[PDB]
């Protein structure tokens, strides 16, 4: 019997509250796929290929050829179109400048490397490593891998350089240590938590781009939906191909042995009968493409709006950029796909306290400003919630609001005046 | 049938006759009096796009032959994608006008014959970063963007018996 | 700009032309016209025509509402996009980045359109921005002071703090910074005296 | 076939005896006995919502 989880009872009590007291510094690996390969079939040189009688014949189907051809050209269409959505987020091709003194990151492992041919990081090699004439034609993306590379790099560079500026408007460059002093206040850490522990932040980040490295490098069992969007569409090619050697009740799947070896007055019922089969078959693919670029439309615009508010800003959406509290996002390409590291917050080492919903002074209820009131057991003090910073209970970070006797579960204690 | 016959390495054993594919269509034969193998590919198919300005404009095309070497069909490219006939390759970079493929866009500019060049992603811009220097802004402009959403497509409905057989 | 909605009209009205076409196609009968075979044969010759074009009507029928479902169900995402661009954007304030509009984002106004609805995003933007030399706290005696809300900036001589989103320089005092910690840890820390203004006051 | 025969003003040519349609339905003849062109209307038909 399938198991759900680990069994884990929480000590909850109407005056105890656990608070972390360190953090973990977490990159998630996250795959999406944004397009796939753009085919196109030749309908009369699939059902009736070289043969004038099969294409006279087909002919009385009216337009059972030319709206086919539509479709796939819609879909190739599309395809381009979500390359361009996904990745053409930014106006101005930035790069990095020639110095990497990012207050002690180190994004080696996903900045171009420009030793290699095609100016992709070493995750997206990583990541390229590891994916891998009847009438279907093969249309090559209007964006190649390198564009796709240095629009990569782009967003890359501007991120790291200026934060989510340069997704607003003209892009301001702005020292890395305070980018994530920033993104830290927005998850309600205080900025002085980053600085003072910005050494083990930045040893905590590489740590886990290393993580990163060696998991893709290893996994083969990885880059899973990219694999299978590519599968399935070599296996659907693969099953309308092989359904050219069915004789769907014809003597001979193969036109030339009809043709020579019957009159056109016979031979025309065999014909008949396979540009039947045939167009069943196409049809089928028709529609299983349509349904299989409409799942793919839809993940390239989760993949676009995870970009755009992940990657160009911050986003405070619960797990939609990564679980835990979300930092920033480093978008990388893939083949057929993107790849976003999400840098996560996790707080991580907690320790209980005594908590209590307000403090009463001089009759007088007080309220913490930005924090949560907690007590080692005698003395009190007003710490962020994410972080134990305890600090002296005064009338700043308190603020009063009548008197102390509808404030249920208030404690006393004495408030200093600075 | 009809192919390109090649000389070809198969190993074919000598009861063979002839190879086959995935589409068990003949791909190898055996010569029936020179006891060698036979190679046959398909000639040469492939789509012809006509690249062309609106019609308004001018009434000069160049055409795309999809996945073609500049040798089985005044002005020629190979693109990756194809054979680029009439359209003039200019080693700038602009913006997508007409998209062909690989990189390659055409456009019709200047005495004015259609060009094709690889796309440019945008402007070059090296920001000026530094452990201790900040851009700040000191004046804002407020902007109106249209965004267009359709909502309903048109409620239509058929007659199933009159359309198949009306009356 | 409106090719977004004219392509939805000319699309469903390519099917329909489409549609109507079909019945212009024989089907390997003798006449894609009903009428004529009836009056020409009798039934037990007729069954075989009226069935040939029975059968190609009806799958063209098929094909024609296959795609109407797939374009249907593509409108119908766009139409939950756009219902919650109106439920975010305009009945409210989105952080949503590029969710509505670039930039940064105040109100939207809803207008409506031919199957289709367009909204005007009104979004501030950064205009002309000026290089500071900034610094991420600042020791007064020995205390690194951090900014509340906004950041430390300088002219080169003197050292102001600054909302991050517009340049409103104002003098460094204990309200506008919090203390934390000694003046060792912080990386990057710069000297500068924090004015207090109980001071002048207490003297006087 | 069956339709509304009204008078029409269509302007055939003296060679000309059938008006198709886009559906190679004849939408427009050509009366033999008295030369004027009538058109050819469905007619009438819907759905019946209750
Ligand atoms: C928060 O966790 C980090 C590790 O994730 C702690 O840093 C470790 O500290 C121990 C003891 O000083 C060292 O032996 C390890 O090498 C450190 N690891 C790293 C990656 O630097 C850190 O001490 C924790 N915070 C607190 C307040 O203890
Ligand atoms: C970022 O990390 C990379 C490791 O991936 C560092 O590159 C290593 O540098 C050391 C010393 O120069 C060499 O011994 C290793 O062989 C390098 N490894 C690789 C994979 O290149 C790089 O120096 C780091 N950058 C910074 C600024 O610390
Ligand atoms: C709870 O915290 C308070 C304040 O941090 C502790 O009180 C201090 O304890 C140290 C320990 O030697 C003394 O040097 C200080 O003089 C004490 N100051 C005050 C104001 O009491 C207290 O010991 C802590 N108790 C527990 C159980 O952790
Ligand atoms: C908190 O302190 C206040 C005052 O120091 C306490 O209020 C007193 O409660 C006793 C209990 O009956 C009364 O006899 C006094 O008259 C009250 N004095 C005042 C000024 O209110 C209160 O009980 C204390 N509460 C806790 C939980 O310690
Ligand atoms: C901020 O930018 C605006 C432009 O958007 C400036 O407004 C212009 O001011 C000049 C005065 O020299 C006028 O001639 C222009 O007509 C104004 N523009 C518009 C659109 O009205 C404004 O002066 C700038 N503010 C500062 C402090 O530089
Ligand atoms: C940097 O800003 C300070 C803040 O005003 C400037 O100092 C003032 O400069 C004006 C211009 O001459 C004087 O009238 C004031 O008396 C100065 N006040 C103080 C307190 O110094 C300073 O000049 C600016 N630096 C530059 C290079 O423009
Ligand atoms: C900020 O000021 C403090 C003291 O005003 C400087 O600290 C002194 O630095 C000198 C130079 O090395 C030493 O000789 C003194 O012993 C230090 N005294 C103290 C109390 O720290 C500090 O160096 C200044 N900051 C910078 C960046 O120069
Ligand atoms: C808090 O107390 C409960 C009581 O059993 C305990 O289970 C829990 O582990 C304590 N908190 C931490 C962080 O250990
Ligand atoms: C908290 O819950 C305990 C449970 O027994 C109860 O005894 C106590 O009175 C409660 N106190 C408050 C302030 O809710
Ligand atoms: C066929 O006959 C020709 C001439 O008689 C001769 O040159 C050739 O080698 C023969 N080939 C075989 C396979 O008998
Ligand atoms: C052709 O384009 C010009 C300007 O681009 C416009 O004024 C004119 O109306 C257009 N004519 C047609 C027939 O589209
Ligand atoms: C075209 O043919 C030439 C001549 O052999 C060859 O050098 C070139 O690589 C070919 N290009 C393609 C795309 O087949
Ligand atoms: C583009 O530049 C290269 C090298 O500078 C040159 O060989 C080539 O002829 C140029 N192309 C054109 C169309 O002049
Ligand atoms: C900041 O100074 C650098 C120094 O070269 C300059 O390039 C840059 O343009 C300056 N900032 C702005 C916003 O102009
Ligand atoms: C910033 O980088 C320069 C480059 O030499 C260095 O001299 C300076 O000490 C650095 N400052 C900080 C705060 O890292
Ligand atoms: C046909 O004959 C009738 C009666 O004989 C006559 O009224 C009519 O005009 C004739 N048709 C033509 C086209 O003359």
């Amino acid at each position: 019997t399938m198991s759900l989880g680990v069994e884990n009872s929480v000590a909850y009590s109407n005056n105890s509250i656990a608070i972390p007291t360190n953090f973990t510094i977490s990159v998630t690996t996250e795959i999406l796929p944004v397009s796939m390969t753009k085919t196109s079939v030749d309908c009369t040189m699939y059902i009736c290929g070289d043969s004038t009688e099969c294409s006279n014949l087909l002919l009385q189907y009216g337009s059972f050829c030319t709206q086919l051809n539509r479709a796939l050209t819609g879909i190739a269409v599309e395809q381009d179109k979500n390359t361009q959505e996904v990745f053409a987020q930014v106006k101005q091709i930035y790069k990095t400048p020639p110095i990497k003194d990012f207050g002690g990151f180190n994004f080696s492992q996903i900045l171009p490397d420009p030793s290699k041919p095609s100016k992709r990081s070493f995750i997206e090699d990583l990541l390229f490593n590891k994916v891998t004439f009847n009438g279907l034609t093969v249309l090559p993306p209007l964006l190649t891998d390198e564009m796709i590379a240095q629009y990569t790099s782009a967003l890359l560079a501007g991120t790291i350089t200026s934060g989510w500026t340069f997704g607003a408007g003209a892009a301001l460059q702005i020292p890395f240590a305070m980018q994530m002093a920033y993104r830290f206040n927005g998850i309600g850490v205080t900025q002085n938590v980053l600085y003072e522990n910005q050494k083990l932040i930045a040893n905590q980040f590489n740590s886990a781009i290393g993580k990163i490295q060696d998991s893709l490098s290893s996994t083969a069992s990885a880059l899973g939906k990219l694999q299978d969007v590519v599968n399935q569409n070599a296996q659907a090619l693969n099953t309308l191909v092989k359904q050219l050697s069915s004789n769907f009740g014809a003597i001979s799947s193969v036109l030339n042995d009809i043709l020579s070896r019957l009159d056109p007055p016979e031979a025309e019922v065999q014909i008949d009968r396979l540009i039947t089969g045939r167009l069943q078959s196409l049809q089928t693919y028709v529609t299983q493409q349509l349904i299989r670029a409409a799942e793919i439309r839809a993940s390239a615009n989760l993949a676009a709006t995870k970009m755009s508010e992940c990657v160009l800003g911050q986003s405070k959406r619960v797990d939609f950029c990564g679980k835990g509290y979300h930092l920033m996002s480093f978008p990388q390409s893939a083949p057929h796909g993107v790849v976003f590291l999400h840098v996560t917050y996790v707080p991580a080492q907690e320790k209980n306290f005594t908590t209590a919903p307000a403090i009463c002074h001089d009759g007088k209820a007080h309220f913490p400003r930005e924090g949560v009131f907690v007590s080692n057991g005698t003395h009190w003090f007003v710490t962020q919630r994410n972080f134990y910073e305890p600090q002296i209970i005064t009338t700043d970070n308190t603020f009063v609001s009548g008197n102390c006797d509808v404030v249920i579960g208030i404690v006393n204690n004495t408030v200093y005046d600075p | 049938g009809t192919g390109v016959l090649t000389e070809s390495n198969k190993k074919f054993l000598p009861f063979q006759q002839f190879g086959r594919d995935i589409a068990d269509t003949t791909d190898a034969v055996r010569d029936p009096q020179t006891l060698e193998i036979l190679d046959i590919t398909p000639c040469s198919f492939g789509g012809v796009s006509v690249i062309t300005p609106g019609t308004n404009t001018s009434n000069q095309v160049a055409v795309l032959y999809q996945g073609v070497n500049c040798t089985e069909v005044s002005n020629v490219f190979q693109t990756r994608a194809g054979c680029l006939i009439g359209a003039e390759h200019v080693n700038n970079s602009y913006e997508c006008d007409i998209p062909i493929g690989a990189g390659i866009c055409a456009s019709y500019q200047t005495s004015q014959s259609i060009i094709a060049y690889t796309m440019s992603l945008g402007v070059e811009n090296s920001v000026a970063y530094s452990n201790n220097s900040i851009a700040i802004p000191t004046n804002f402009t407020i902007s109106v963007t249209t965004e267009i959403l359709p909502v309903s497509m048109t409620k239509t409905s058929v007659d199933c018996t009159m359309y198949i057989c009306g009356d | 700009a409106l090719g977004k909605l004219q392509d939805v009209v000319n699309q469903n009205a390519q099917a329909l032309n489409t549609l109507v076409k079909q019945l212009s196609s024989n089907f390997g009968a003798i006449s894609s016209v009903l009428n004529d075979i009836l009056s020409r044969l009798d039934p037990p010759e007729a069954e075989v025509q009226i069935d040939r074009l029975i059968t190609g009507r009806l799958q063209s029928l098929q094909t024609y509402v296959t795609q109407q479902l797939i374009r249907a169900a593509e409108i119908r995402a766009s139409a939950n996009l756009a219902a919650t661009k109106m439920s975010e954007c305009v009945l409210g304030q989105s952080k949503r980045v590029d969710f509505c509009g670039k930039g940064y984002h105040l109100m939207s106004f809803p207008q409506s359109a031919p199957h289709g609805v367009v909204f005007l995003h009104v979004t501030y933007v950064p205009a002309q921005e000026k290089n500071f030399t900034t610094a991420p706290a600042i020791c007064h005696d020995g205390k690194a002071h951090f900014p509340r809300e906004g950041v430390f900036v300088s002219n080169g001589t003197h050292w102001f703090v600054t909302q991050r989103n517009f340049y409103e320089p104002q003098i460094i005092t204990t309200d506008n910074t919090f203390v934390s910690g000694n003046c060792d840890v912080v990386i990057g820390i710069v000297n500068n005296t924090v004015y207090d203004p109980l001071q002048p006051e207490l003297d006087s």
